[PDB]
């Protein structure tokens, strides 16, 4: 089972003028959960009615819980993921 | 140019560069080919590593330098032994 980072990593294109160096592994972070009712209030609003049974909500809600606490201060990434 | 004609390395050049995936080392080895062709000829083209295949040319050691016209016969006081 690939890590996504070495998944990345592999399609990665030979310009043959720049050496880039790929981004490394961090360090685990914390399960961000502690903001997860934030997500699913924002997210499951009124708003968005018709289209609960078009697409799905696991996939976006779990990309907002490291949007909410990987972007501390102003809320210019959970709002690109309602977007 | 006026005993070489360059036509036909120029094309095999391009060819070598695009196809292979260090492109650098098969440019070099391209230019070295028509470099040794043209001293086949009794043109030697002395320092023509100083803008695209400079990359070792001063990594040689303290007191020997890179040369152009480097000869099998010119070896230690060993080979002058025999000689």
């Amino acid at each position: 089972l690939f890590s996504p980072l070495e998944f990345g990593n592999m399609q990665k294109i030979n310009q043959p003028d720049v050496v880039c160096e790929d981004p490394e592994e961090e360090v685990a972070p914390a399960s961000c959960s502690e903001h997860r009712a934030e997500c699913e209030r924002l997210l499951t609003a009124e708003a968005f009615a018709d289209c609960q049974d078009l697409v799905p909500l696991e996939p976006y809600l779990r990309a907002c819980q490291q949007d909410r606490c990987r972007c501390p201060g102003g809320d210019t990434c959970v709002c690109s993921t309602v977007a | 140019h006026s005993a070489v004609d360059p036509a036909e390395y120029y094309k095999r050049c391009k060819y070598d560069t695009c196809n292979c995936q260090n492109n650098e080392d098969c440019l070099c080895a391209a230019l070295s080919s028509y470099a040794r062709a043209c001293t086949a000829k009794g043109v030697m083209l002395w320092g023509w590593r100083e803008h695209v295949c400079n990359k070792d040319v001063g990594s040689c050691p303290n007191s020997q330098v890179f040369l152009y016209n480097l000869t099998t016969c010119q070896q230690t006081c060993r080979s002058l032994s025999e000689a």
